This record gives structure tokens, C-alpha cells and sequence, in this order.
């Protein structure tokens, strides 16, 4: 009902720049874009009170671009897909380093 | 089978295709690639440290060794071409070994600093020891130590991390055009460092931390402040400049941690520039929180959103329609830019621009303020002419593809405008409009260079678009661009930078200054997050509205506040310099009493008496739609359609008066970046 | 009697139609069935001489929000008997309902409920299928992967009202997730 | 008395943790490398970390903050 | 008593769903005493409620997703009859008892 | 005469196609063979052109108070676009 018409992001995100492996990659997620959190005045902790503050990255996960679309038009949400950028792969060649520079101009 | 992260092959010709086997699978791949590009086609992940797809081999780290059938030795995928016919085992007990020993030999000298080093839990090196060497450790001499060294505010060093793989030293000289990183010594004992002591200067030095794959070089402003694991990720683009490049921001609950690139192969190919690397600590300082009205003694006091937006309300029906102005500031999302340019045409007021210099342009055809070549087909070009322009401090990742351009393709650049340090050669023909003069008559070996280009690119930057002599400088350099055909049905070379983040979207949605000198007989100022106009030319008793999230000097000369939420706490949509139009995603909350712009736009024209006819983010971008359709349609690759011919003649003489430099401090240009710490100790020393 | 005399002689026995998957491995041979088959199924292995499995030792579901019938329900079965295990596993959606086997092994019954109470699949014939481990009242299936860990709302004591009640969940600390992967 | 500290320590009687560690004067050794396990029992301490004393000013162990320096150079 | 079989049409559902009104609107009076609204609202408001959540759902033209509705709907009536869940304006979850929206909306916090 | 008058009467002249669409050739022949004098004649008016890839071919006029006319252009000529501008300039101005 209430939390039945937020819109949602359905993405794949992306590979880490920190890290030259790609094993993460593939994966469909469900946004629900959870920012609404506060600091409790007694100990700082981060306080919130909606439902879907991690669930959509913790446990809910969909392996292809149409299975979290129909996942989210059964349930009702509105939802906006960004799809994920790609390398393009071209050609390189370790004979490049050594490149004659030409006859002097 | 899918190639490794999705990665796309493009094919020049099915005809210069080879084939080569990748463990008993056959894949197909283009002429020249290599052995390890082979195996990602394949779909296999090599291991790898000193190789970087973005810069030139080395073979050095020795972990990309795989069997080649026919070949006496373990190969080096990396450097290796792929040749037909050619059989990769990659899990082939050589294979295996080679990987194990190898991996040995770099955990030697390591140190045992996993909890202390900020690498650890997203560390290449930890990844690959729990995979490929399962060695249980048998090194039981002395380690070896180095020194750390000091290159400067941004990058912590930890040198005895260090593998020597060198991309730092590749990065540096490759990509940055400065050349200050070595290697230096021999044998075990080499050392990576600048040898004599200085800092890092390079405005793109910060990407150094994201390829070293230990925790040699890091982020000094993020040190040890959190782990990975706990970080949540936000992929969304950075409004520093006009670029718009791709970024992930990590945040742990209502606060960001750090801003790391995002891969777009179009627009900054997984770099960003040092301030959209730093900027993210002056999101939390100087926020304006509540709404504000100034009091009897000319005191600030907080008020509720109600009263404040019934005085503005009030007061506004007090003064004439001519005398009301409207700003939107350089990190103005379209939504919000749309809203105010309706509420204050509402009004019966036409005074309604962006900040900046490109205020008053003619906006009519999107090929006069947009790079019509695109920022990935500048790799193309053989030539630049370059006037009234320093993208360096301009648009960071747009002379990074310039750089990358004359490096590889070794292509010219000419440059006219006020002297200043490039990371490229470029010879300086002149510094102001008698070059231009000088240029369109020909008569000079640059003229000569201009038109045996094959595909030149001139760049003309939105700094020149706020002279008196714009037209007559515009109408020069269209006819330079008519007389070399530089504009073709297969070539579009005519450029024009941008530098704030709203300007395309604003020069879209028609925001332009008819009247040049209506600021200094307003009564009635709307500064929607203009902090960088210059407020002394207001007259002293007109009613200023301040909305934003910062400022220092809007924020002392305004009536009234209205606190605004910052990019990384809404969706704004942003159009780049060559007409690319993306939204950000909100990554954290909004701190304190803080609205969203397009809607405190809204709720004030509701309280002043017009009726907008849209309630939601998307009854604005339905609005749109009748106006900018293209700032509706987002992530859309568009040509254009008109070019320079449509525009009528211009006869304006031209004014001696020389360039002049738009961006005085590249750390120092928005309102978030001067309210954080980093870009200041960055000023103080990096500069 | 091994798991490759209950393989080979399933595949002999058995009506055709009943089986769509066998997988015979050391982690447990696995009869998939569809949901119109289960009840007779379970009714031949519990009947024939040949397999006697006379002990259900327990059903549960599983959510798989990337499929077209989310839900597979597990019946793990044993015989005493031959002293071997059966799994049989079928799959429901969120609005299908399946058979109760609760005329054959009447220990289904409260494992039924909790599917029910846990997952939301509902069960034919079955004489008292109502929620069996939540609270009264609870709305929603806590097992199904979309359900927050932390549900929707919590009780306290209301002076004012002299009782406990329920009220929308407020979290002084939020559940941290640390994603390893 | 600086800021990291005053976030947690509210207690002004004793020393902070970074007062006492700058009072420990740098250990002198003979040779330009140390290694420092925290402690006279390795298991008992931190893991093992070999420090570099080229440089004039004071080197730290990264781990328990002593200080080592070259004796003669 | 058992859980019966899925509805074979909306004739046979449609029978299910007025036998469940008619079980719905015959526990009322129960529901009264259980809850003391003598003073706090009328039964036929009570019968409204449970006509009105029937004709919210008259556009599910699936026979499944009825007999889903009615199942949940005669578990939710079950509990509030037997266990009682007793707060002061609302019996389990039914509220017994110049400027737009955006406004309001705007004044109260920047999420919508 | 009216065409040297579009600036009187509107604050704004906003004309939106489609780059390679058929129903947006007229549209764009339009503009080809109109926006120079246009813009000649009225120096201070901003014609806006904005193209996207799937919009039905529009024009839209804004004047005073930002009251707003938009004209469909859908199965139109070129000569009739042209009246299309002149009742928006006459009309409503
Ligand atoms: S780089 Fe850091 S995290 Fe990685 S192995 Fe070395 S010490 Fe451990
Ligand atoms: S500092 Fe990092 S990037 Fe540079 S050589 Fe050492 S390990 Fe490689
Ligand atoms: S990755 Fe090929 S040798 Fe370093
Ligand atoms: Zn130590």
C-alpha cells in the first residue's frame, strides 16, 4: 500500500576502480534509494525508520536486466533503468613503447 | 560466452579477424590483440598487476604468465600478440605454478600491514594470494625496508607496500603530461619517487591512488577513516566543471567518504580530476540549514520554511515587473533552472540567466555552445587550434583526451589567449584577437598546418562569450572554420568549452540575459544558488533572496535564505559541454531544513499567487518537454542537425583587448570547493 | 538398498509423467515434480514395497525472486525401512495453490502452516491452515527475500492506554550491511 | 590534548595515549634496519614490522608508535 | 473446514467472495462488544469498511488472486474476533471512529 | 511586414523537430530557409531550435506573463508553417 508506489532504480553497478578484477559485474539491482537517516543524541549511531534501508542491497538481487523489471512491475513499484557503461576493448601492442619518432624535422 | 565485464569488441573489418583457441574454446578476436585481451573474449580472468588497460605494457609483475602450446616458456599475456591458431591454457599446471611462485616472490618483502593498510578488503593482492598461490608461507629472513616520501597534500605514501610495478610511473608521464614520478636505483633495492623533494602538481595526480593496486599510494584526506565493506556506493556524475564525469560516491549513513571515478568510456574513461576527487569534505562545512530572515539589528535569525517564504511572497508584489531578477547558479539542475525561469516570467519579468560568462549568448542553434565533435571524437583530430581556452584548468578530463590525443596520434596545437602551462606541446601564436585577424588572412605556418589537416578541431572557450567583441570574435572564428572546411557531413570540428555545469542545460531551456544592465536597477534579486556574481553591482536597497546550500558573499548581502539541497542529496539533471544529458542519483540525506531547489521554486510561486501547472519532478519534466525535449531524454548520443550557415552576417568590429583567464584557481570555483579543507591546503601548496 | 538402486528403480517403476528432474549425487537424490503430481508421488513411495518411505521428515520453502514460480517447496522424506533418504521438490507461485499431504503423513500439518505463515503458499485440503509462529495480525511473509529484516513495526508499553501496542518501526541504530562480496 | 583525542577522552588526570608514546625516547640501533613485534614475546605483541632508519629524523613503528634511531649514522 | 481448491470462475468466486461479506458483516456485533464502540462509531459505518475493501479489488479479473483476497481476509477477521489486538481508533487495521497538498507536503519535510 | 514585427508581439519563438524524421522534413526545411531573415528582421528575439530524436515536429510562442500557444506542425507544409508563424504573430500577441 504505502510503500507499495515508491520508484525505484533498477541498475547493474559497476566494477570498483580500486580493484582491476572483474567478478562483480553481471548482477541486477532494485534501488529503493534509502536517504532518509539521522545521528541518535545519545551515542551518534545512524538512526532511520524506513523499511527498505538495506534490503536492496543486502538480500534482494536479480540475475538479468528483465528479471528485476518484472519483479518490480508485479509488485507495483515505478521504476527507471540506467544501464551499465562497458569498456571497448581495443587494440594494443607492446611494440607501440618503441615507436620510431620519424627522420628530424 | 560473454567477454570479461561485459566488454564490447569492435570489429574495423569481419575480414582482419583471427582465431585463436582460449583453453579448448575458440574465439574470435581482432588482428593485434594480445593473448590476455584473447582471454577475456574468451570470458577468462588473467591475473594481473603492472598491467593497465590505459597504458602501455610493461611485463614486469610476471603474473600474467599462461601456457602457449609450442612455446618452451610461461608467456606474459599481456605483451604477447595473439597469433591464429594459437592454443592458451590458462589452469594448466604450469600455468598454475608459475602463478603460485611468482605471487611468492611478491609477498617476500611485503608487509605485514593488511590492518593498518587502507587497501585492505578491496586489495588485488589479497584476492590473488587467497586464489592463485595457496603457498603457505616458507620466507623466514629479514624483510627489506623503505622510507616513505612526501609528494604533497592529497597522496599518502607507504613505500614499503610498493610491488614496483610502475604504473604510477606510466600514469605520470602517459596521461598527465608530468613527468615527476621515477624510478630510481637498481635491483631489489629500486625505489619509486621524485628524487629530489616535490609535490605532485598534476591536476589529475589523485588517480595515481586508484591504480596502484597495494596500499603503497592513498588517499591522504581519507586515511583510515573507513573500510570498504561498510561503504554504501552511489554511482551519479560530478558538477565541478562542464564535463560531467561519471563518479561513485561512497557514503556511510548520512555522511560521503570519498568520490572514486566511474568508468564512461565517452567522457573521462575512469579518471576524474583532483577537485571532483576532493571536493566531497566541503559537503558538510558552512551548510545553510534552516531558512533565515535578517532581523532589526541586520541579524540573521532561523524561521520557519512558512514565514520565510510569506515575506518573500509578500515583498515580491512590491515592486514593478522589470525590476525582478532572476540567477540560477552554476550547480543548477535543469528541474530547478525550468521552474524559476516559469515562476519569473510569470512575474512579468524576462531577467532570468545563469551565472557566468556565457550570460547573454544567442542560444538559438545548440552547435554555437555545445562541442560538436564530442569529447571521444577529439581522439580523432590531427590538429587543435585553441582560443581563448585553457582546458587544463577548464574542463580537466577534455584536455586529458587532448593530451592522450597529441601523444598518440602526435597531433598539433595551436594556441591563441594569455600565457599559461600546458601538459603538451603547443606553440603559443598569439594572445588576443589580431592573432585571429592574423589567422583568417592566412599567411603563417600554423594557416598552412590549419588546412593540411585532414580533421582539425578548433576550441573556442565560453570565456570569450561575455566580451563586447563576441560577435565580431564569433563571426571570426566560424569564417576560419568556413575557409578550411572544417565543418563537413563526416567531420564537425567547431568546439565550444563550457564551464559550469548548468550552462547547456541553461542555454537549452533559454535562460539568457536579454537586458545587460538589469541587475543594477533590481529591486527584487532571486540568487538561485549564484554565489560567484558579483554582488556590489546590486543596488543597496533592492531585496535579495539567497537559496543554496553554501555561499560567503550572496549569503552576507541577502534579506532572506532559503537552504537548498547539494547534488549528492537529489536527482538533478545536468547536460555536459557536447550535449550529453545525464541525472544525478541522491546518495544521503539532506541536512537540516533543506529543500530541494525546483521545489522551494514552486512552493514560493504558490505562496506569491501563480499557479504553476506541476506538482511532482515529473510534471517539471513533462514542462520541459516543450522546451528542451533533448534534457527529457537522457544518456542519448545526438548530432546536430543545423550548423553556422543559418546565422546572419555579422559586421562588428573587434576590440585590441587581450584574452583573459576565466578560472584563477582551478580549487576555488564553486561554493562547495570553497568551503572545504582540502581544496584550501591545496591552494596553499599545490598551486 | 544404495542411492543407485533408488535411482535405476524409480526411473523404472514410476509413471513417466510424474518426474521432470533426477539428480542422483552425494549431497541427496532429488525427484522434481509438478505440483499435480506431488500428492500421488508421495503416495506411491510411501506405499510400495519397494520404497516405504513412511517418515516426512519435513517441508520448507524457498524463494527465488528471479524465477517465474518463486517459491520451491522441499519435502524431505525418509524410510526406516531401506535406511535411505528422498528429497521431492516442487515449485508455486505466490497465488497457486498446491496439495496437502496431510492424509498421508499427518506430521505435515503444522510444517504446512509454516510455510503458509513464512512464504504465503497455501495448501489444499488442508483442515486448519492458519499462521502458526508470527504474531497476531502479522502482515506479510517474513521468509520472502523482499521482507525487511527488521519487518515493518514494533510494540511498546502505552501508559496512556494502559497496553502494549504496535507502531510503525523506528531503529536507533540501523542494521550495518557489510557487502564482502 | 588534540582533537582526535578530545572526541573520546573526557578525563584530563592522566596522559593521552599519543602524550605518553612521544615521552619514550627512540631506541638507538646499529644498522640502518629494525624490526619491531610490539612486544618481548612475538606472539604477545603485533605483527612483525621491519622499519628503515635512512632518514635523520626518527623512524615510527606504524603499530605500537616507538621510535628508532641509527646509533652512528 | 480444509482449504478448498482454487475457483474454477468468477461465478464460483464471486459466491466466495458474498459468503465471506456475509461472514464479515454477521461477526460485527461481536466485534462491538469485543471493542466497547457503542459510543464510537456505528455498525453499518463497520459494514461500509468491508464493502468498500470489496469494491476497491473489483477490478481483479483472476480467479487466483480472489480466492488469495478472501483467504487473507478471513485469516484478518479470525484475529480480530478472537485475539483482539485493542487500539483506540483503529481495530486492526481500520481507522474506526486553502493551499494544495504540495504545500502541506513542502512544509512538513522534503520527502514526499 | 509582420515578419520584421515577431519581436512586439512574442518574448520568445521556440521551434522543435526531429533531426532525421520524415514528419520533421517540412519543419526543417522551414527553418533552413527561414531563420536567417527571420533572425535578420529581429535581432533581440530568441529563436530557440532545439531538436530530439523522437519529439512530433512543434512550435511554441511565449508571451506576456508567460502565457504560452503551441502549434502541432504534423502533416504540414512548408508555406504553411509560415502561416502557422504569422497567426501566432497576429493572434494572441
Ligand atoms: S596492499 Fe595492504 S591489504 Fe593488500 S596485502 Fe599489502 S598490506 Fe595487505
Ligand atoms: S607505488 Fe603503487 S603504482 Fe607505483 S610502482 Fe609501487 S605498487 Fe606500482
Ligand atoms: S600483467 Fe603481464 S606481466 Fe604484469
Ligand atoms: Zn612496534
Amino acid at each position: 500500500e504505502e510503500h507499495l508506489s515508491r520508484k525505484v532504480i533498477i541498475y547493474s553497478p559497476a566494477r570498483t576502480a580500486t580493484q582491476s578484477g572483474s567478478g562483480k559485474l553481471g548482477k541486477w539491482k532494485i534501488n529503493f534509494v534509502s536517504t532518509l537517516k539521522w545521528e541518535n543524541p545519545l551515542m551518534g549511531w545512524t538512526s532511520t525508520g524506513d523499511p527498505y534501508a538495506n534490503v536492496g542491497d543486502s538480500a534482494l538481487a536479480f540475475d538479468s536486466e528483465e528479471a528485476a523489471k518484472s519483479f518490480a512491475e508485479r509488485h507495483g513499484w515505478d521504476y527507471k533503468v540506467k544501464k551499465p557503461n562497458t569498456p571497448l576493448l581495443k587494440v594494443k601492442s607492446y611494440s607501440d613503447n618503441f615507436k620510431w619518432k620519424g627522420n628530424p624535422q | 560466452r560473454n567477454p570479461v565485464g561485459g566488454a564490447r569488441v569492435h570489429f574495423s573489418n569481419p575480414e582482419d579477424a583471427i582465431e585463436v583457441f582460449v583453453d579448448g574454446y575458440a574465439v574470435k578476436v581482432p588482428k593485434g590483440f594480445t593473448v590476455l585481451q584473447a582471454c577475456e573474449v574468451a570470458g577468462v580472468d588473467i591475473p594481473r598487476f603492472c598491467y593497465h588497460s590505459r597504458l602501455s605494457i610493461a611485463g614486469n609483475c610476471r603474473m600474467c604468465l599462461v601456457e602457449v602450446e609450442k612455446s618452451p616458456k610461461p608467456v606474459a599475456s599481456c605483451a604477447m600478440p595473439a597469433l591464429p591458431g594459437m592454443k592458451i591454457k590458462t589452469d594448466t599446471p604450469i600455468a598454475k605454478k608459475a602463478r603460485e611462485g611468482v605471487m611468492e616472490f611478491l609477498l617476500m618483502n611485503h608487509p605485514l600491514d593488511c590492518p593498518i593498510c587502507d587497501q585492505g578488503g578491496e586489495c588485488d593482492l589479497q584476492d590473488q594470494s587467497m586464489a592463485f598461490g595457496s603457498d603457505r608461507g616458507r620466507f623466514t629472513e629479514m624483510k627489506r625496508s623503505v622510507v616513505d616520501k612526501n609528494l604533497g597534500p592529497l597522496v599518502k605514501t607507504v613505500m614499503t607496500r610498493c610491488i614496483q610495478c610502475t604504473r604510477c610511473v606510466r600514469f605520470a608521464s602517459e596521461v598527465a603530461g608530468v613527468q615527476d614520478l621515477g624510478i630510481l636505483g637498481r635491483g631489489s633495492g629500486e625505489e619509486i619517487g621524485t628524487y629530489v623533494e616535490k609535490l605532485m602538481t598534476s591536476e589529475l595526480s589523485g588517480n595515481v591512488i586508484d591504480i596502484c593496486p597495494v596500499g603503497a599510494l592513498t588517499s591522504k584526506p581519507f586515511a583510515f577513516k573507513a573500510r570498504n565493506w561498510e561503504l554504501k556506493a552511489t554511482e551519479t556524475i560530478d558538477v565541478s566543471d562542464a564535463v560531467g564525469s561519471n563518479i561513485r560516491v561512497d557514503s556511510r549513513g548520512p555522511e560521503v567518504m570519498r568520490i572514486i571515478p566511474r568508468l564512461n568510456e565517452d567522457i573521462n574513461e575512469e579518471w576524474i580530476s583532483d577537485k571532483t576527487r576532493f571536493c566531497y569534505d566541503g559537503l558538510k562545512r558552512q551548510r545553510l540549514s534552516d531558512p533565515m530572515i535578517r532581523d532589526s539589528d541586520g541579524r540573521f535569525k532561523a524561521v520557519s520554511w512558512r514565514d520565510a517564504l510569506a515575506v518573500v511572497g509578500d515583498i515580491i508584489h512590491q515592486v514593478k515587473p522589470d525590476e525582478i531578477v532572476g540567477v540560477a547558479g552554476q550547480l543548477s539542475d535543469a528541474e530547478s533552472m525550468m521552474v524559476l525561469k516559469d515562476f519569473v516570467n510569470r512575474m512579468g519579468s524576462d531577467n532570468v540567466w545563469c551565472e557566468g560568462t556565457a550570460a547573454g549568448v544567442d542560444a538559438d542553434l545548440r552547435y554555437s555552445y555545445l562541442m560538436n565533435t564530442s569529447i571521444s571524437g577529439l581522439e580523432n583530430a590531427d590538429l587543435f587550434l585553441l582560443i581563448g581556452t585553457q582546458p587544463r584548468v577548464e574542463a580537466a578530463m577534455v584536455n586529458a583526451r587532448i593530451c592522450k590525443t597529441v601523444r598518440a596520434s602526435n597531433a598539433k596545437v595551436g594556441y591563441v589567449g594569455p600565457p599559461a602551462e600546458f601538459n603538451y606541446d603547443c606553440k603559443h601564436l598569439g594572445t588576443g584577437p589580431d592573432t585571429l585577424k592574423e589567422i583568417a588572412e592566412g599567411r603563417h605556418p600554423f594557416c598552412t598546418a590549419l588546412k593540411n589537416a585532414k580533421n582539425p578541431a578548433i576550441i573556442v572557450g565560453a570565456g570569450l562569450f561575455n566580451r563586447t567583441d563576441k560577435n565580431a570574435i564569433l563571426s571570426s572564428v566560424e569564417s576560419i572554420a568556413q575557409a578550411n572546411n572544417v565543418v563537413r557531413p563526416d567531420w564537425n570540428g567547431l568546439n565550444f568549452l563550457l564551464q559550469y555545469a548548468a550552462q547547456a542545460a541553461a542555454l537549452d531551456l533559454g535562460l539568457i540575459q536579454q537586458s545587460a544592465k538589469a541587475l543594477e536597477s533590481a529591486k527584487f534579486v532571486y540568487l538561485m544558488g549564484a554565489d560567484d556574481v558579483n554582488v556590489d553591482k546590486i543596488p543597496k536597497d533592492a531585496f535579495v533572496v539567497y537559496q543554496g546550500h553554501h555561499g560567503d558573499k550572496a549569503v552576507y548581502r541577502a534579506n532572506v535564505i532559503l537552504p537548498a539541497s547539494a547534488f549528492t542529496e537529489k536527482e538533478g539533471t545536468y547536460e555536459n559541454t557536447e550535449g550529453f544529458t545525464q541525472q544525478t542519483v541522491p546518495a544521503v540525506p539532506t541536512v537540516g531544513d533543506a529543500r530541494d531547489d525546483w521545489k522551494i521554486v514552486r512552493a514560493l510561486s504558490e505562496v506569491s499567487g501563480v499557479k504553476l501547472p506541476y506538482n511532482s519532478i515529473e510534471g517539471v519534466r513533462s514542462r520541459i518537454k516543450s522546451v528542451a525535449p533533448n534534457l527529457v531524454h537522457t544518456d542519448e548520443r545526438e548530432p546536430a542537425a543545423f550548423g553556422p550557415s543559418l546565422k546572419p552576417e555579422c559586421k562588428e568590429a573587434m576590440s585590441t583587448t587581450p584574452f583573459q583567464t576565466v578560472v584563477e584557481n582551478f580549487y576555488m570555483t564553486n561554493s562547495i570547493t570553497r568551503a572545504s579543507k582540502i581544496m584550501a591546503q591545496c591552494s596553499a601548496v599545490l598551486l | 538398498m544404495d542411492n543407485q538402486f533408488i535411482f535405476k528403480y524409480s526411473w523404472e517403476t514410476l509413471p513417466k509423467k510424474w518426474v521432470k528432474k533426477m539428480e542422483r549425487s552425494e549431497h541427496g537424490n532429488r525427484f522434481d515434480t509438478n505440483t499435480d503430481y506431488l500428492f500421488q508421488l508421495l503416495c506411491f513411495l510411501k506405499l510400495h514395497t519397494y520404497t516405504r518411505v513412511q517418515v516426512l521428515i519435513d517441508i520448507c520453502g524457498v524463494d527465488y525472486p528471479s524465477r517465474k514460480r518463486r517459491f520451491e517447496v522441499v519435502y524431505n522424506l525418509l524410510s526406516t525401512r531401506y535406511n535411505s533418504r528422498i528429497r521431492v521438490q516442487t515449485s508455486a507461485d505466490e497465488v497457486t495453490r498446491i496439495s496437502s499431504v496431510v492424509s498421508l503423513f499427518p506430521s505435515a500439518g503444522w510444517w504446512e502452516r509454516e510455510v503458509w505463515d513464512m512464504f504465503g503458499v497455501s495448501f489444499i485440503n488442508h483442515p486448519d491452515l492458519r499462521r502458526i509462529l508470527t504474531d497476531y495480525g502479522f502482515e506479510g511473509h517474513p521468509l520472502r527475500k523482499d521482507f525487511p529484516l527488521s519487518g515493518y513495526v514494533q510494540v511498546r508499553y502505552d501508559d496512556p492506554e494502559k497496553r502494549v501496542v504496535s507502531e510503525p518501526i523506528e531503529m536507533t541504530q540501523e542494521f550495518r550491511y557489510f557487502d564482502f562480496a | 590534548v588534540g582533537n582526535h583525542t578530545a572526541k573520546w577522552m573526557q578525563d584530563r588526570s592522566k596522559k593521552s595515549p599519543m602524550e605518553l608514546i612521544s615521552e619514550v625516547p627512540p631506541i638507538k640501533v646499529d644498522g640502518r634496519i629494525v624490526a619491531c613485534e610490539g612486544d618481548t614475546n612475538p606472539a604477545l605483541g603485533h605483527p612483525i614490522e621491519f622499519i628503515c632508519l635512512d632518514l635523520n629524523e626518527p623512524a615510527i613503528c606504524k603499530y605500537c608508535g616507538l621510535r628508532y634511531v641509527q646509533d652512528h649514522h | 473446514i480444509g482449504v478448498p481448491p482454487n475457483s474454477a470462475n468468477l461465478t464460483e468466486a464471486r459466491r466466495r467472495v458474498f459468503d465471506f461479506f456475509r461472514a464479515a458483516c454477521r461477526s460485527i456485533p461481536t466485534i462491538m462488544d469485543i471493542y466497547n464502540l457503542q459510543d464510537v462509531v456505528a455498525p453499518s459505518q463497520l459494514r461500509y469498511a468491508i464493502s468498500a475493501q470489496i469494491r476497491n479489488n473489483a477490478h481483479i479479473t483472476d480467479p487466483k488472486v480472489i480466492d488469495l483476497l478472501i483467504f487473507k481476509g478471513m485469516e484478518e477477521l479470525t484475529d480480530i474476533v478472537d485475539h483482539a489486538k485493542q487500539r483506540h481508533h483503529i481495530i486492526g487495521q481500520y481507522v474506526v471512529g486553502g493551499k494544495t497538498d504540495f504545500l502541506k507536503n513542502f512544509y512538513t519535510s522534503n520527502y514526499f | 511586414a509582420w515578419r520584421g514585427s515577431i519581436s512586439k508581439s512574442m518574448k520568445e519563438l521556440r521551434i522543435l523537430l526531429c533531426q532525421s524524421s520524415p514528419a520533421s522534413a517540412p519543419t526543417r526545411t522551414f527553418v533552413e530557409k527561414n531563420y536567417k531573415d527571420l533572425k535578420s528582421l529581429n535581432p533581440k528575439l530568441p529563436i530557440l531550435i532545439r531538436e530530439c530524436s523522437g519529439v512530433q515536429p512543434q512550435m511554441w510562442a511565449r508571451y506576456d506573463m508567460g502565457v504560452e500557444r503551441c502549434v502541432n506542425l504534423d502533416g504540414l507544409t512548408e508555406p504553411q508553417i509560415l502561416k502557422a508563424l504569422e497567426n501566432l504573430v497576429k493572434s494572441g500577441a
